[PDB]
DNA sequence: GTTTTTAGTTTATTGGGCGCG
DNA sequence: CGCGCCCAGCTTCCAGCTAATAAACTAAAAAC
């Protein structure tokens, strides 16, 4: 699942 | 469907837990401004207007958003050195701009203004050091159940091994999550950006193992991701109940809201245009007779009240609470099945969409409803059930439908009318008309119309249809609106609002293929088809 | 701004002739029903009961066996209770005892009565009669029944035939041909054998249609079409409650006022500004801008093009579906292009995507126009209307997503016993089948208030299982599928 | 003018031990 | 059996933490 910037 | 890791803790209300526990995270942006990040290629962007605009996009997404999370921002290749770990030949060239934080507009004004290229180059290694730093001396006094360190770099400068296996080894025993972003794509640089890059990848391998890899990204790609707000995203409450056919048959089940009317919780306070305080603003409701000269009426002589058609039904709150209909409480029993044709999409009420699946970890509850699911499915049937939230919701009727998907099947539960609901009205025929009915040139341009605008594509050789405008994966534009105006607001008081973006039109528009090929088509109608304002 | 609805009942010897209920015990129960429908929902209309060929008279001018039990007002407690002494056989020997029945009348004179009811917005006048040819006897009264009731229709008065079942069958072509008022383009309802039947014919024409809003339909920025958004489904909601003075139970007007707390002057909307905080600042900005940042569009239904029906997923409700029909009194040729999109969208199974929005300053939503195809029943009642069901699109923000789980799949065996299981408990669903309990009980609370009963009527909650019937209708099929699925310890 | 209806809010409750009447 | 009354997990002592959810509510737009 979309991690760390992304979340 | 979410993915393996996200636990189900998520999805259930416990007392400051699951849902109710704060999601809070903890990020540092440890972003290189070093000589080199300001080097730039004729035909693009420099590295270090790149990332501060990957930065600004993420720091304005986070202010908006709903999260509790908080932000660190390191800078490391300025003049000076302004740091923790600051020691008179070590760490130099390092800054930390700004402490572990709740994003704000002063962090965002500096970000782009404040904030200014160096004329140095640091360790990037080092930099990590100091993030982790960071992270290790101010996680302490609160409670964060992630730790993230996001660095921006060109990979330029030199840079010391000999504290990998620290740095590795902190990030593990710390659960520190990492990602890079470089000016360049992963998947013509310098020798020393081919062997800084190769000991990132060591770096993430080591961290993520194969995976880590895919956590490499080009600024490029960062900037179109976070380009819009955040999308409002929030954990359906899990609601346990049994679905019961009888009084001896019962499936435990786990019920979910699958759809919804999603709302901003925040709103306008109306203040005093002076003061601009809340507290000064105050409502009072007075009561008069509806007889003349306005006889008010004081809070102690007034009584509840009904209508019955023409009578006037006095009715305490008190009599009105025992007199009330009560409900037996939670439930999802089956009153029976019925033909899904006789089941009408039109009919569907309601503010919500309900998944039901099978109890969390019930092998047995897994099956029995997986019967049901399929029976129904192969009989192009539906349930028809009685549906009650808790013991105080109004008992509602609806229907229960099969969805068989791959890697999940569940029931969808939709309320349907009743019979007090439903005014039919009695529409006039239009086929029966013979003033209305199109002639045959009319009905060819509509024909030609609707290919010409159709919004899908064939042959995809999977005998499946490819939809050229998916509606459902846009964002819901009043809020990428609302937030747009309030940052502006923010960051220039004095200026008007300003217009909508052009990329919040470009996705409320339908291909540009479609308007095209629609010209001609639409040019034949209005000259078919007469139109004239009475 | 109130209709007017006189109800007129038959009163002659087949009126009380036959299991299935007399016509005179149909209509009797049909009226209590629409005057109840009209108090569940709140409805301003004025309701008036006639009755002829009874041997009593009531009416004002003294005319011969025409008796009104009640006068055009608005609908209460006694007013249904009155009626409810009619109901069932006990009530046809009331009725009969009260008034009498299967005297001479005389159709014109039946009218006067009626039409002067009026006089004493929408005039209608429901007759309830299994007599086709009531005059035919006699030319003289025949002819003044046909004077008078162009005189009415003339006036602005509608007169709807209620036809009730007669051996032999009910002929329109003998009389009342020419006595209904007919709005014009076969297109009249089968005669009534009934009640549920005779209730949803009375109920059709009884209530007018009430447009939600009237808007623009646009192909393009040039070619605009006008069209009307109906509900066609309402949440039935308990009413709100209303305030009354102690001591004279006198209903109390409340105004809502706003003020500077430490002046305590008046504040007009110019007076205060709108807030919003964010990071840790003040964002401050105008009730007009507030509106301002809202707007996209402009009032109507944008046409985006055109998706086949199989892209759109059931399971992506949102909230109730509209209607869209024509409104040919704003854009003349709006009903033309509209039938002709019907036609094709029906025959190519696809849907007009469209930009909407409802009203002046209002953020768009994508809706898919799905085409509806005319629909009359076994009785000539349209069951489903001709036009196109405005169905709401999610945005990805409307989306919720689910929690991970192992996909689990039942044997053939298993499917098997609940298919056995699902044959067992069919039945026929209609959307009219189940009352709202909360709704019901609520009522029958007052009506014991109204009529100071001091013993309320308990509602019959037809949303609860039928439990015992579903075990018996089951027998072991239950105890089969729990063998197959469920382990000896849980 | 009026009603009808909805868009947009605010607000109380949320679970499961335990004791008593 | 059914009401009400507490405690409930997390922070190197404890006091304030959190967020979906349904019904009730106001205020305003548009039809009438």
């Amino acid at each position: 699942k979309p991690r760390g910037l992304f979340s | 469907m979410h993915h393996h890791h996200h636990h189900h803790h998520h999805h259930e209300n416990l007392y400051f837990q699951g849902v109710r526990s704060g999601n809070k995270a903890a990020v540092v942006l440890c972003m290189d401004v070093g000589f080199t990040m300001s080097n730039s290629i004729p035909g693009i962007e420099s590295p270090f207007e790149q990332a501060k605009k990957v930065i600004t996009m993420f720091v304005q997404r986070q202010v908006f958003a709903e999260n509790k999370d908080e932000i660190a921002l390191v800078l490391f290749g300025t003049d000076g050195t302004d740091n923790p770990l600051s020691g008179g030949d070590q760490y130099q060239n390092i800054t930390v701009h700004r402490h572990l934080m709740l994003p704000d507009f002063d962090l965002l004004e500096d970000i782009e203004s404040k904030i200014q290229p160096g004329s140095q180059q640091a360790d990037f290694l080092d930099a990590l050091i100091v993030s982790m730093d960071v992270i290790q001396h101010e996680t302490i006094g609160k409670k964060f159940e992630k730790r993230h360190i996001e660095i921006f770099t060109d990979l330029s400068s030199r840079f010391s091994k000999s504290q990998l296996d620290i740095i590795i080894h902190s990030l593990k025993k710390c659960d520190i999550s990492l990602q890079f972003f470089l000016p360049f794509s992963l998947g013509g640089i310098t020798e020393q950006q081919k062997e800084g890059l190769e000991i990132v990848k060591m770096v993430m391998i080591s961290l993520e193992g194969e995976d880590g890899l895919d956590e490499i990204y080009s600024f490029s790609e960062s900037l179109r991701k976070l380009c819009v707000f955040k999308k409002i995203e929030r954990h359906s409450i899990h609601w346990p109940c049994r679905l019961t056919i009888g009084s001896n048959l019962s499936i435990r089940i786990a019920a979910y809201k699958s759809i919804l009317q999603e709302r901003v919780k925040k709103t306008w306070t109306v203040v005093d245009a002076k003061t601009l305080k809340k507290e000064d603003i105050q409502k009072e409701t007075v009561y008069c007779l509806n007889d003349d000269d306005e006889t008010e009426v004081l809070k102690e002589d007034i009584i509840q009240g009904f209508r019955y058609g023409s009578d006037i039904v006095p009715f305490s709150k008190v009599d009105e609470e025992q007199m009330k209909y009560k409900s037996e409480g939670k439930c999802f029993s089956v009153l029976g099945f019925c033909k899904s044709s006789q089941v009408q999409r039109r009919f569907f009420m309601g503010n919500q969409v309900l998944k039901v699946f099978a109890a969390r970890d019930d092998e047995a509850a897994a099956v029995a409803l997986s019967s049901l699911i399929h029976a129904l499915d192969d009989l192009d049937m539906v349930a028809i059930v009685r549906y009650a939230y808790d013991k105080r919701a109004n008992p509602q009727v609806g229907v229960a439908f099969p969805h068989i998907k791959h890697n999940y099947e569940c029931l969808v539960y939709v309320q349907l009318p009743f019979m007090e609901d439903l005014r039919q009205y009695m529409f006039s025929s239009l086929k029966n008309s013979k003033k209305y009915a199109p002639t045959e040139a009319q009905l060819n341009a509509v024909d030609a119309l609707i290919d010409s605008m159709s919004l899908a594509k064939k042959d995809e050789k999977t005998d499946t249809l490819e939809d050229l405008f998916p509606t459902t994966k846009i964002p819901n534009p009043r809020f990428q609106r609302l937030f747009q105006c309030l940052l502006h607001r923010a960051l220039h008081p004095r200026e008007p609002l300003p217009p909508i973006q052009q990329h919040i039109w470009n996705m409320l528009n339908p291909p540009a293929e479609v308007t095209t090929k629609s010209q001609i088509p639409l040019s034949k109608i209005k000259t078919l088809f007469p139109l004239i304002e009475a | 701004g109130r209709d007017s609805l006189i109800f007129l009942v038959d009163a002659s010897k087949a009126m009380f002739e036959s299991d299935e209920l007399t016509p005179f015990d149909m209509s009797i129960q049909c009226i209590q029903s629409v005057y109840i429908s009209k108090i569940i929902s709140s409805d301003r209309d004025l309701l008036a009961v006639v009755f002829y060929g009874t041997e009593k008279d009531k009416n004002s001018v003294n005319f011969k066996n025409i008796y009104v039990l009640q006068e055009l007002d608005n609908p209460g407690a006694k007013r249904i209770l009155e009626l409810d002494q009619f109901k069932g056989q006990q009530g046809q020997k009331r009725f009969q005892d009260m008034m009498g029945h299967g005297s001479d009348y005389s159709l014109s004179e039946v009218l006067w009565v009626c039409a002067n009811l009026f006089s004493d917005s929408h005039k209608r006048i429901m007759l309830f009669t299994n007599e086709d040819n009531p005059h035919g006897n006699d030319s003289a009264k025949a002819s003044r029944a046909r004077t008078k009731a162009g005189d009415l229709r003339d006036t602005g008065i509608f007169l709807d035939l209620m036809h009730l079942k007669k051996p032999g069958g009910f002929d329109i072509s003998l009389f009342y041909r020419d006595i209904i008022s007919i709005a014009e383009d076969r297109v009249h309802f089968e005669e009534s054998s009934k009640l549920e039947d005779l209730l949803r014919k009375v109920r059709a024409k009884e209530t007018r249609k009430r447009a939600l809003s009237r808007l623009k339909l646009k192909l393009n920025k040039d070619i605009v079409i006008s069209v009307g958004i109906y509900n066609l489904v309402q949440k039935a909601l308990k009413p709100p409650p209303i305030k009354l003075y102690r001591e004279t139970n006198e209903p109390v007007k409340t105004k809502t006022r706003t003020f500077n707390t430490s002046t305590g002057g008046l504040l007009l909307p110019s007076d205060t500004k709108r807030s919003q905080i964010y990071g840790s600042r003040q964002i401050i900005l105008e009730k007009e801008e507030t509106e301002e940042l809202k707007r996209f569009d402009d009032p109507g239904l944008m046409l985006m093009g055109f998706k086949p029906l199989v892209l759109l997923k059931k399971h992506h409700y949102l909230r109730p579906s509209l209607f869209v029909y024509p409104e040919e009194s704003l854009v003349i040729g709006s009903s033309t292009l509209f039938s002709a999109l019907l036609i094709k969208c029906l025959e190519k199974e696809v849907a007009a995507l469209c930009r909407y929005t409802p009203r002046r300053n209002i953020p768009p939503y994508f809706v898919a126009l799905v085409p509806q195809e005319e629909e009359l029943d076994d009785q000539k009642i349209q069951v489903t209307p001709p036009g196109f069901q405005l169905v709401f699109l999610p945005f990805a923000d409307d989306k919720r997503k689910m929690p991970f789980t192992e996909k689990i799949m039942a044997t053939p065996e298993q499917v098997g016993k609940m298919k056995a299981i699902v044959e067992k408990l069919r039945f026929t669903y209609r959307s009219d089948s189940f009352e709202n309990p909360v709704l019901q009980q609520h009522f029958r609370n007052l009506e014991a208030l109204a009529l100071d009963l001091m013993e309320p009527e308990q509602a019959v909650d037809l949303t609860l299982p039928k439990v015992e019937a579903m075990n018996k209708r089951l027998g072991s099929l239950v105890d089969e599928f729990k063998e197959l699925v469920y382990p000896p310890d849980y």
